[PDB]
């Protein structure tokens, strides 16, 4: 019965946290627009509708949560927690590119490094 | 989380509703956990319900 | 003392970046989460000694709960899932495959009544009888 009444008197709204660290490139900008809200939660709004596409919610208790993000051309960039687990994430699709483990200690500020002609390296400063 | 579904009069059945970590929430009749269970199968006890 | 985890879940069929979307793997349930990668693995760091079941969640096509055991020396032993039991029923290797059977069933079934099978009623066989009279009268 339940596939006969499909949407007939239910609803549902997703909502996500405050906006903390959202950015506004992509240059093509199809409709993609990333926000890292402060509820360990990380989704992707639409310029032209404004549904959201992707997201993803890890932790909320005391751990989890973002400290920096930054964005290459197509890839996205950030660490979670205070400097322990790193991963990175992509605008195209949905999902993981690649996870680091750093060590124990405070994370003050990352960038981005270029050797010569573009970015190779992100470089991590902790307390120490 | 966990709540009972609570009706003006009380004359339908009392189904408890769960909540999971994935999402999906679902209803479990009172019957099924009620104290009244018998451990060996008794004759009255099938007998009625 | 802290270890990790690493596991690869492969889907019979579609595509593994059309599943990708929207897919988490719990270890306790809101204690450890894992992400999964752009085709599939689940990779978990910062745990504990301890027993823990691996289960990834998705309102798509869903799996079967894992049990694994983690030793303190570094001896990772895996298991199926037995609660009314607590001993070793089959082990497996640690390379966590999990294979999904397919999209679990959300919704109840509801049959119709067949022509053929609707003839067998107390009511309707007892009018077949004057409807084969009365279609010999005019033949």
């Amino acid at each position: 019965v339940y596939e006969d009444q499909v949407g007939k008197f239910d609803w549902r709204q997703q909502y996500v946290g405050k906006v903390k660290f959202a950015s506004l490139e992509f240059s093509p900008g199809s409709k993609k627009l990333v926000v890292a809200t402060e509820k360990n939660v990380i989704a992707a709004l639409n310029s032209r509708t404004g549904e959201i596409l992707w997201r993803h919610v890890d932790k909320g208790t005391a751990e989890g949560a973002v400290d920096a993000m930054l964005l290459h051309g197509q890839d996205v960039i950030t660490v979670s927690n205070g400097g322990r687990i790193m991963r990175s994430w992509e605008t195209n699709i949905g999902g993981l590119n690649w996870e680091i483990t750093l060590d124990s200690g405070s994370f003050q500020a990352l960038g981005l490094v270029g050797l010569q002609e573009s970015v190779r390296y992100i470089a991590v400063l902790k307390k120490t | 989380a966990m709540e009972a579904t609570i009706t003006e009069r009380g004359i339908t059945s009392r189904h408890l509703l769960i909540g999971l970590p994935s999402g999906a929430i679902l209803s479990l009749p009172k019957a099924l956990l009620d104290p009244r269970r018998p451990e060996i199968p008794t004759e009255q006890s099938r007998e009625e319900n | 003392d802290r270890f990790k985890i690493e596991g690869r879940a492969v889907v019979p069929g579609v595509k593994p970046q059309d599943w990708i979307s929207a897919a988490r793997v719990l270890v306790d349930g809101e204690e450890h989460v894992g992400f999964l990668k752009t085709d599939g693995s689940f990779v978990v760091h910062d745990i504990p000694s301890g027993s823990y079941v691996v289960e990834v969640v998705s309102p798509a096509y869903r799996f079967d709960p894992v049990r694994v055991d983690i030793t303190s020396k570094g001896k990772m032993r895996a298991r199926y899932v037995n609660y009314i039991k607590t001993s070793e029923v089959v082990r497996l290797p640690y390379p966590l495959q999990m294979k999904s059977s397919g999209p679990p069933s959300y919704f109840i079934k509801r049959e119709s009544w067949g022509w053929t099978d609707f003839l067998m009623n107390p009511m309707v066989m007892m009018m077949v009888l004057p409807l084969l009279i009365f279609v010999l009268l005019p033949k």
